[PDB]
Parts: C-alpha cells; sequence; structure tokens
C-alpha cells in the first residue's frame, strides 16, 4: 500500500484531478517538453558536428544527456502522480523517486564538472594542450556513478521505512538524514560552483588588466552571474524546502514541493541555454537544424 | 597474440618510444612560440640582445614560462611557402622602427609588412605584438625634422606623446579582423628593460583569452 | 649582372632549344604502355586478395 | 662498442653472487639484454632476458625465480642477481645485447663474459654434427635441428648462428634463416626451412673455426644447440 | 647590347614555343580514348601512424615498401613499420623547423631539411644504438624544401635560395649547384635510374636537371601559381607536378610539354604533396582541402578520393612494391590506404 506512508507523514492523497494537480501538470507537460527537446538538440548538434568534439563540450552533451533523464523522469514522475499516484506500491514508488533523484544529481555533478573543467582550461599557460579525451570519460563515468549510487541508495539502503520515527513530511519514503545530506551535497557543489567561478573570474580579471591600457569583464561577469545565478534562483528553493522540513516541526505546509520540483528542473531546462549560448558556432548549428 | 619473441619486443619498443615521444611533446608544449618579424635594420636586434644561416631560434625564460622566438628575417625568401610553420605561435613580435619615417620610405615598408602579416590567413587569429622601439632617436628626428617633411596627410603637430601615439593608431589600423586578434602595441628605446615583461604579459592576455574560448567561457 | 645575369639565360635558352623533340602520339603511347605492361603488379590499381595483402591484421 | 662483464669467480654451494655488466659505447638504453651460459664442457644455455627500461623480463626454466636480473639504465649496468648457486651454475656466464625492430640483428654482440665455479614446450635445438674435420679453403655446411618449424605467420625464421671462435666470446653470424650479420665476412650463409636448418660456408680461413652454436628465438625459453667444433 | 640580350631572350622562348607546339601531335587525354576507366575504387585506410604530435610535412617509404620516415615540427623524424605499426626509430631533430624528409634507397640513411639550411644526413644503422647525424650539408642560402637521396654518399637538395645542389656525404660540399631557376625551389623528384632529376620552383616553371652535368636540360612551363610538388612517373620519362594554382600537370620529359591538366572546378585548394602509384595508372595528389584526390593518372577523370584527415594533407607517397599509399597530414597522422 501507498497511504501508508502518505498518511504518516502528512501528505494528501489526490484521488481526483485537484485543480492544483491540474496545475502542476499543466506547467510540468510544457517543461517537460522543454527540457527533453532543448537537451536532445544540444547532444544531437555536438554529435552530428565534428568541430565541438573537444573534451569540454562533451560535458554539455552529457550535461544535455542528464538533463534528458531529467526530462524524462519528470515526464514519467507526472503520469506517476497526481490521480495516479494512490496506484502504487512501496518498491515501485522508490523507482519513481529514485529516478528523480538520480536524474538531478547526474544534472547537478555534469554541471559542477564543466565549472571543475571550466577551472581547469583556463588556469593552463599553454596556447593548445593535446586532447587528452581519458580526463573527461573518467569524470562522465564518475558523474553518473554518483547518480546511480545516490541515485539508488533510497532505492536500497538510506529509508526511513526501516526507521519511521525519523521520516521526511516531503519525501514519506525518504529518510531526513538522506535529506539533510542531499541538500549539504548541492550547497557542497554550488559553494564549489561560487570558488571555482571566482578563481576563474580573479585570475582573468587580474591578469587582463595589466593589458588594459598598454571589455572581457563585462562578458565574463554576466557568465558567471547567469551560470552562478540560475543555481540559486532555481536550485536553492528546492534546498530550503529539504532544510525546512528538517529541525522544524510542522514547518511550511507541503504545497510549495509542487511548484519548487517544476522550478528545482527548470534549472534542467535552462541548463542547456545558459551552457550553449555564448558559443555563436553552436547558436548557428542550431539554426542550420531549424533553417 | 600470435606475436612472435621478437615482434611482442618491437612492440615493447614501439610503446617505449611513445613515452618518449609523449615526453617530448608535452614539454614541447609548454614552450611558447614567438614569430619575431619587422622589417631589416629597424631595432630587430635590440629587443633580443636583452636575454640569450635560417631561423635564429632564441629561447629565454621569463616568470616560469618558456618562451621560444623565431628570428626568421635572414631567409629573404618567399614568405608565402614557409609562414605556414609558424601556425599555433601566441603572438607575432612585430619590431618598427619609429625613426625610421623617413629614410623608398622605410616606414611605408614596415607598414606594407605589417598589413601582409596582420591579413594573413595563418595568422588570422593569433595576436601580434607590435614593438615601436628607437624612441630616442625619434624624439630626436622630430625636433629636428618635422613630420611634415615626409608625411603631409598628418593633421597634428611636431610633439612627442601625440607624434608616436598617431603612429600606434597608423599601425593597429591595417588589422582586417579588429576582434579575432589584437595588436599589443608597446614602446621602447635600447635603455629599457620592461620590454620583456610586455612580451610576457602580452602572451598571457593571449594564453587565457584562448584558453577562455576553450572551455565556451567568453 | 647587368650582363652576366642576361647572356646566362640567353645561353641557357639557345641550348635548351637544341633538344630533340618527339611527338606527343610516341611519347603519349609510350606512356600509356607501361601501364598497361605493369597493370597486374600494381595493388593499388586492382585491390589484390587480402591473403598476401600485409596491412590487414 | 663493448661489453665489459665483471664478477663471478669461485663461489661456495647455497651462496649468492652477483653479476654485472659495464656496457659502454652504445646506447644502451634502448638495448633488451640477454645472458647466455655456457658449461666448460657443454654448449651454450641462455638464462635471461631484461627488455629496455627495465620492461618484460624472462628466465630460463632451469633457474627462474632464484635468479633475479636488473639495469641500470643512467649507469649503463646491467646486473644479474642469482642466489643458491648449485653444481649446475658452473658455467661462463656471457652477456649479450639485442635491439628489437624491423631488419635489427639481436644478439649481435656478446660480451666476454664472466667465469663462474661452485664446490662439488621449449623447442629442441640439437646438432648430430660435432668435431668436423676439414680443410682451409674448403665448402662445409653444418646442420641444425629443431623440434618445430621456426617460421613464423609474418615470415621470420628466428634462428641465429654464432661463431664461439676458441678462447674468444661468440659472435654473432646468420640473425634470421639467412640474413648475415654485419661485422662478418660474406662468405657465410644460413640456409634450411622449416625444420631442418643449416649453415655455410663458400670457403673458410684459418680465422673462421671454432664451434658453431645454432638458437632459436621463436618463444622463450631459447635453447642452443650442442657443440659443433669445426677443426682445422 | 642589352637591347639584343633581351630581344634573344624573348625570341628563343618564342623559338622553344614555336617547336613545342609543333610537336604537339595528339594530346595525351584524346589519346586515352576507348579504353577502360579505373572507375570510383574506394582505398580505406588500414594502418594509422598515431605518433606525431605536430604538422606532419613529410614522409618517405624505404625501398623494402614497409618502413617508412616522417617528420613533423615536433622535432621528430619518426621511423614506421608500416606493417605493424610499430616506430622503429624516433630522431630528436635539433631544429624542429623542417620542411622535407627523405629514406636512402639503401635504407641506411635518413635526410632531413629545412627552415635552418641545413641537410640532416642521419645512419640508422650504427653499432651504436642510437641515431645520430652523418654530415649536416650546411651551404643552402634559404629554406630547404625537398631533399632526395641518389646514394649512400650522394643526395641532392632543393632549397629556398632558388637553387638546387647534389651533394656529397662523405665530402659535405655540393660537387654541382643547379642553377637558373628564378624563385626559390619547393620540391624534386629522382629518377628511377637516378640520373636526372626534376625540380618545381615558385616561377611555376619546373625544370629537369643532368645530374653529373649539371646543366638544366629542360624547362617546362604552363602552371599559373607556384608549385608545391613534383614527381616522376614509374617510367621516368614523365613526371605530375602540384602547384597552389590547384591543378595537376603532367609533363613529358620527351614531348617537353604538358600532357594534361589535373584540374576539378570543385577544388581551389593548392596541391600540397604529388606521388605516382606504381605502373604510373594512379597518381596519388595530397590536396589542402583535407583530402587526397586519386587521380586516373591516363584519363582527366577521378579515381576516388580518400579523404580521412582531420587537416591539410601535406606528405604522401606510394610503396616501392605498390602495396600503399601513406598521407600524412597537418593533424599529425599518418595513414597507410590500401
Ligand atoms: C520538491 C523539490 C525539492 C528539491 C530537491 C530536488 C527535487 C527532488 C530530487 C531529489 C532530492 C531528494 C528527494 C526529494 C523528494 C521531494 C518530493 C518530490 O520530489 O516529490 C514529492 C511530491 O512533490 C510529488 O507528489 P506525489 O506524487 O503526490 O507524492
Amino acid at each position: 500500500s501507498i497511504a501508508f506512508f502518505y498518511n504518516r507523514s502528512g501528505k494528501h492523497l489526490a484521488t481526483e484531478w485537484n485543480t492544483v494537480s491540474k496545475l502542476v501538470m499543466g506547467l510540468g507537460i510544457t517543461v517537460c517538453i522543454f527540457i527533453m527537446l532543448a537537451n536532445l538538440l544540444v547532444m544531437v548538434a555536438i554529435y552530428v558536428n565534428r568541430r565541438f568534439h573537444f573534451p569540454i563540450y562533451y560535458l554539455m552533451a552529457n550535461l544535455a544527456a542528464a538533463d534528458f533523464f531529467a526530462g524524462l523522469a519528470y515526464f514519467y514522475l507526472m503520469f506517476n502522480t497526481g490521480p495516479n499516484t494512490r496506484r502504487l506500491t512501496v518498491s515501485t514508488w522508490l523507482l519513481r523517486q529514485g529516478l528523480i533523484d538520480t536524474s538531478l544529481t547526474a544534472s547537478v555533478a555534469n554541471l559542477l564538472a564543466i565549472a571543475i573543467e571550466r577551472h581547469i582550461t583556463v588556469f593552463r599557460m599553454q596556447l593548445h594542450t593535446r586532447m587528452s579525451n581519458r580526463r573527461v570519460v573518467v569524470v562522465i563515468v564518475v558523474i553518473w556513478t554518483m547518480a546511480i549510487v545516490m541515485g539508488a541508495i533510497p532505492s536500497v539502503g538510506w529509508n526511513c521505512i526501516c526507521d519511521i520515527e525519523n521520516c521526511s513530511n516531503m519525501a514519506p519514503l525518504y529518510s531526513d538524514s538522506y535529506l539533510v545530506f542531499w541538500a549539504i551535497f548541492n550547497l557542497v557543489t554550488f559553494v564549489v560552483m561560487v570558488v571555482l567561478y571566482a578563481h576563474i573570474f580573479g585570475y582573468v580579471r587580474q591578469r587582463t588588466m595589466r593589458m588594459s591600457r598598454h571589455d572581457t569583464m563585462m562578458s565574463l561577469l554576466k557568465t558567471v552571474v547567469i551560470v552562478l545565478g540560475a543555481f540559486i534562483i532555481c536550485w536553492t528553493p528546492g534546498l530550503v524546502l529539504l532544510l525546512l522540513d528538517v529541525c522544524c516541526p510542522q514547518c511550511d505546509v507541503l504545497a510549495y514541493e509542487k511548484f519548487f520540483l517544476l522550478l528545482a528542473e527548470f534549472n534542467s531546462a535552462m541548463n542547456p541555454i545558459i551552457y550553449s549560448y555564448r558559443d555563436k558556432e553552436m547558436s548557428a548549428t542550431f539554426r542550420q537544424i531549424l533553417c | 597474440c600470435t606475436l612472435s619473441a621478437e615482434d611482442k619486443a618491437a612492440v615493447e619498443r614501439s610503446k617505449m618510444i611513445d613515452r618518449n615521444l609523449r615526453e617530448d611533446g608535452e614539454k614541447a608544449a609548454r614552450e611558447v612560440k614567438l614569430l619575431l618579424l619587422g622589417a631589416g635594420e629597424s631595432g630587430k636586434s635590440t629587443i633580443v640582445k636583452q636575454m640569450k644561416t635560417g631561423i635564429v631560434e632564441t629561447h629565454f625564460t621569463f616568470k616560469d614560462l618558456h618562451f621560444k622566438m623565431f628570428d626568421v628575417g635572414a631567409q629573404r625568401s618567399e614568405r608565402k611557402k614557409w609562414i605556414h610553420c609558424f601556425e599555433g605561435v601566441a603572438a607575432i613580435i612585430f619590431c618598427v622602427a619609429l625613426s625610421d619615417y623617413d629614410l623608398m620610405n622605410r616606414m611605408h615598408e614596415s607598414m606594407k609588412l605589417f598589413d601582409s602579416i596582420c591579413n594573413n590567413k595563418w595568422f588570422t587569429d593569433t595576436s601580434i605584438i607590435l614593438f615601436l622601439n628607437k624612441k630616442d632617436l625619434f624624439e630626436e628626428k622630430i625636433k629636428k625634422s618635422p613630420l611634415t617633411i615626409c608625411y603631409q596627410e598628418y593633421a597634428g603637430s611636431n610633439t612627442y606623446e601625440e607624434a608616436a601615439a598617431y603612429i600606434q593608431c597608423q599601425f593597429e589600423d591595417l588589422n582586417k579582423r579588429k576582434d579575432t586578434k589584437e595588436i599589443y602595441t608597446h614602446f621602447t628605446c635600447s635603455t629599457d628593460t620592461k620590454n620583456v615583461q610586455f612580451v610576457f604579459d602580452a602572451v598571457t592576455d593571449v594564453i587565457i583569452k584562448n584558453n577562455l574560448k576553450d572551455c565556451g567561457l567568453f | 649582372a647587368s650582363i652576366a645575369q642576361a647572356r646566362k639565360l640567353v645561353e641557357q635558352l639557345k641550348m635548351e632549344a637544341n633538344i630533340d623533340r618527339i611527338k606527343v602520339s610516341k611519347a603519349a603511347a609510350d606512356l600509356m604502355a607501361y601501364c598497361e605492361a605493369h597493370a597486374k603488379e600494381d595493388p593499388l590499381l586492382t585491390p589484390v586478395p587480402a591473403s598476401e595483402n600485409p596491412f590487414r591484421e | 662498442v663493448q661489453l665489459v662483464e665483471s664478477g663471478g669467480g669461485l663461489v661456495q654451494p647455497g651462496g649468492s653472487r652477483k653479476l654485472s655488466c659495464s656496457a659502454s659505447g652504445f646506447a644502451f638504453s634502448s638495448f633488451g639484454m640477454h645472458w647466455v651460459r655456457q658449461a666448460p664442457e657443454k654448449g651454450l644455455e641462455w638464462v635471461a632476458y631484461i627488455s629496455s627500461g627495465s620492461g618484460t623480463i624472462y628466465y630460463a626454466d632451469t633457474v627462474k625465480g632464484r635468479f633475479t636480473i636488473s639495469r641500470d639504465d643512467p649507469k649503463n649496468t646491467l646486473f644479474l642477481q642469482m642466489t643458491s648457486l648449485r653444481s649446475e651454475d658452473t658455467a661462463m656466464y656471457y652477456c649479450v645485447r639485442s635491439i628489437y625492430y624491423y631488419g635489427s640483428s639481436p644478439f649481435d654482440f656478446w660480451g666476454q663474459g664472466t667465469t663462474l665455479t661452485v664446490s662439488s614446450s621449449d623447442i629442441v635445438m640439437t646438432q648430430a654434427t660435432s668435431s668436423v674435420p676439414v680443410t682451409p679453403g674448403e665448402s662445409v655446411s653444418i646442420s641444425c635441428r629443431s623440434s618445430k618449424s621456426l617460421l613464423h605467420s609474418n615470415g621470420n625464421t628466428y634462428l641465429y648462428w654464432f661463431l664461439q671462435r676458441p678462447g674468444q666470446s661468440p659472435q654473432l653470424l646468420i640473425y634470421r634463416m639467412s640474413n648475415l650479420a654485419s661485422g662478418v665476412p660474406d662468405r657465410f650463409s644460413g640456409s634450411g626451412s622449416g625444420t631442418a636448418f643449416t649453415l655455410t660456408i663458400s670457403r673458410l680461413e684459418a680465422e673462421d673455426v671454432g664451434v658453431y652454436y645454432c638458437m632459436q628465438h621463436l618463444e622463450y625459453p631459447l635453447t642452443f644447440g650442442a657443440g659443433t667444433k669445426l677443426e682445422l | 647590347e642589352l637591347d639584343q640580350l633581351r630581344q634573344e631572350a624573348e625570341q628563343l622562348k618564342n623559338q622553344i614555343r614555336d617547336a613545342r607546339k609543333a610537336c604537339a601531335d595528339a594530346t595525351l587525354s584524346q589519346i586515352t580514348n576507348n579504353i577502360d576507366p579505373v572507375g570510383r575504387i574506394q582505398m580505406r585506410t588500414r594502418r594509422t601512424l598515431r605518433g606525431h604530435l605536430a604538422k606532419i610535412y613529410a614522409m618517405h617509404w624505404g625501398t623494402d615498401s614497409r618502413l617508412l620516415v616522417s617528420a613533423s615540427q615536433d622535432g621528430k623524424l619518426i621511423i614506421w613499420d608500416s606493417y605493424t605499426t610499430n616506430k622503429v626509430h624516433a630522431i630528436p631533430l635539433r631544429s624542429s623547423w623542417v620542411m622535407t624528409c627523405a629514406y636512402a634507397p639503401s635504407g641506411n640513411y635518413v635526410a632531413c631539411g629545412g627552415l635552418d639550411n641545413i641537410c640532416s644526413i642521419y645512419n640508422l644503422k650504427t653499432r651504436e644504438g642510437n641515431v645520430r647525424v652523418s654530415r649536416e650539408l650546411a651551404g643552402h642560402t634559404g629554406y630547404l624544401s625537398c631533399c632526395r637521396f641518389l646514394d649512400d654518399n650522394q643526395i641532392v637538395t632543393s632549397s629556398g635560395d632558388t637553387t638546387c645542389a647534389l651533394w656529397d656525404i662523405e665530402t659535405g660540399q655540393q660537387t654541382t649547384t643547379f642553377t637558373g631557376h628564378t624563385g626559390d625551389v619547393m620540391s624534386l623528384s629522382l629518377a628511377p635510374d637516378t640520373r636526372l632529376f626534376v625540380s618545381g620552383a615558385c616561377d611555376a616553371s619546373a625544370k629537369l636537371w643532368d645530374v653529373r652535368e649539371g646543366m638544366c636540360r629542360q624547362t617546362f612551363t604552363g602552371h599559373e601559381s607556384d608549385i608545391n610538388a613534383i614527381c616522376f612517373f614509374p617510367n621516368g620519362n614523365a613526371f605530375a607536378t602540384g602547384s597552389d594554382d590547384a591543378t595537376c600537370r603532367l609533363f613529358d620529359l620527351r614531348a617537353d610539354q604538358e600532357l594534361m591538366t589535373y584540374s576539378h572546378d570543385n577544388i581551389i585548394c593548392g596541391i600540397t604533396s604529388v606521388s605516382f602509384s606504381k605502373s604510373g595508372r594512379l597518381l596519388l595528389a595530397g590536396y589542402d582541402d583535407f583530402n587526397c584526390n586519386v587521380w586516373d593518372a591516363l584519363k582527366a577523370d577521378r579515381a576516388g578520393v580518400l579523404a580521412g584527415h582531420d587537416n591539410r594533407v601535406s606528405c604522401l607517397g606510394v610503396t616501392d612494391d605498390g602495396m600503399a599509399v601513406a598521407t600524412g597530414s597537418w593533424d599529425s597522422f599518418l595513414k597507410i590506404w590500401n
């Protein structure tokens, strides 16, 4: 049965087409299409173009693959929620929430891996460095290693089914310790994102201001802010809920999580945009596909 | 396997050579290649004498960045058949004598050389470090002889600061690609030391603006 | 170089014009005869079987 | 080009003795070194093979495990460490250089070796000819027998022909079926096919006499022929 | 006076052209009619040599048709075992600015030359295990564009000093110097009988020289731009050129003129290297459009492309037995096509 955990944690069974249920599916089907179509376009355009076969652009394709899984998980989750959530068992419900947990850890780890790669291919002091393809394939199979392991630890391992006394009211079958650790992980990632994107800007600003008085700031500060403001407006509302349900009894409501999950995965929709819009070659590559 | 006891060791020799070539290519990739150019007898040897027949390759170390400069002006051949060897150079260190604006004109010949190398197809995306040197002779030549005696197209007076900066703006104006490459122009004399610092400071801007272009950052 | 260069190219040209020439019909047929005589011993021309091909594996 | 092997001598049974080679005069760091032993009455017998850069290391099945080999590329020095010297290790251990590429001549230069004395699957290489008498100026074609065919899929027959002149280190003559070594006269000519192998001389002088050794290189371990002592 | 000498050169060139066009009884393209075309034949890559880390400018096959040598700008002269993709040797050049390399017909020696105006001759089969310089052939006042081994002791170099020169390895000095070529000479190709050689320069003119006599026997003109490469027909009485004018022209020694212009309207890049397959039925031309066009040398059509290169193809050459063709390129890759 599935109402065992929903009622204990305080959630409500939308057995019919509730007005909120059509609304969260109303903006969800449009977002799911946008996540799937745009990211698949990035994957296709990178693959069919031989100029893009570079170690950094693979992490932009792998991020699109991870976001494509985020759209697929959300599309499967939307068809599994609303009036369809009551006809679930314990095992297949963990296959729903575990599919959306590994869909976003794959997206966030891919997002961090680009910020890690950008800190690598900026501080190098060579005009052309040999394209060692083994440093990103190792990372890609480590991104999915972190995605699969952490996205299936609730499936097999860390759960509140064994310890009912600590069950999150937002996810009734997920332990509060796991939600603390998972929110810490994205706090860890975004802090490293800010550190790695401020050392990039601090290195470029200091080194290119020597030759200013013998324009790459406002074209880089804007880039750094967008790739850091997207993760702070579309992932911190999601992360603040993961800490609002911990060390706060009867805290806020559960109506936030349906809207916040949309924006917590809207980052996966703007990821093919905020990472593949400065490239005039790739923007024109998209234009050539549509003609 | 179907490998003999000697084909196994011939493969081992090939594998061990690759370790030596990778080590040789990783060392050669950290050497900054600079193509020294400019008209002859235009202070070119001045910007080489501070540190360390066809190519006179010069290697100088500055701030833990191994440079390698190719004084190629002794070739005296058709440059269209060997200038493609210098793809991937960090910068072109162009050297133009400021005093040679009237000695059939050296400046016109030097300006024509800047056109031929800034608009070259092989150097469409590499920077140029223009060295307007010998200002000391340029200062005495401007005061003794006005620029209007050889150049009637100049509008400014025969001062120093505005005359030198005029040649600077008249030399970064022939770049048909004003955004793909940047001419980093320096003013130097014989009693100068910051010229080697300018080359190191310019290529750091070249490396970074290539590094930012690598990971889609700028 | 007013006289030495001009006379050297003139002497080079006058000795080059004395070279005996053969009509192309003889010279072009001899070029075709070389390919016809060595057609079988040209692995890139006709793809030889992979048994004696040494670049297979 | 020389290989001055050091060490060796009278060793008590059950002990250890470090054999060293002071290679010099060549690019030792790209040479796959060897060690070849020789009993005072018997023929040659291969000991070990360390490739360049201390890579793949092989040993004879007789002394595998208790023999450990090493090389010093910066010092151009080759070592052979052996422990528990039995009564069968009273052999003269020669040191050989060998490089392996296409057209290379392995086993071309042999060191003078060191003398050891102690207190007291494989391809078979046999040559039934021994103590062969012949006059100088004639033609002699000694033969060597192999267990199986040494001809490979690529077409290289890894049979080796040496020449241990009396009182001197072995010298390579033919490093393949018929590939004549560099530095030897053109009179030598190895031949044969498949299993049967022979080495032919057009005319023999008073110098090219001694004991000729045949050796396979198809696979490890490497086995030598018996003593084929040409007599004058 | 000076007026007569210019008039004499003008009238002699007209006298050469008057006799040249008179001997043009029939073009080779028109003669090669009612013959079986080679057809579109695909020559897929068999081995990819993946050791170079910079733009390859030259390659050469050993006469055993298995050994290969190649030069690039990483300061390396890699010797390939093309059968097994094995590095037989790797020679660190003191001057990484090389635009040519050569393999001796015997196989003991390998040459290289370039922007340092020096032909370095390397001894492969030494008693020591390394490859060392035999004699550096300094004496050229321009970039060394091509070099070809005549014997183990003779090699004629095409230089950027507008002159070619036959050398002597034992003495290190030019036995003869080939002058009279305006514009720098960019490539040369020795004859199969090793008696004559041609040379292509930036005057768009290919000149046949007598090696022993030191005299320019013949001049071939017709290219519109500078010639980057040249290659003798295997018969030795003809050769095909490769120029920046984006066409390959086949010049016959006896006919003393053009035979065909291997030109395509869809191709505008300049040929960097030219190599004749055995029997001369196929011409392997290394173009600058990231591709090699295999030209049926007896017709005006193309026998196919091979492509497979991520940068401009700078060197290619078939084997001495015709087994395969290796096409080096600026992407630091050598591919053995068969
Ligand atoms: C709600 C957004 C939280 C922010 C975290 C990113 C999205 C979730 C992915 C990984 C974090 C660990 C799992 C948290 C699960 C939070 C709840 C959720 O994502 O769906 C529950 C609910 O709405 C769906 O409605 P029902 O199908 O009726 O239960």
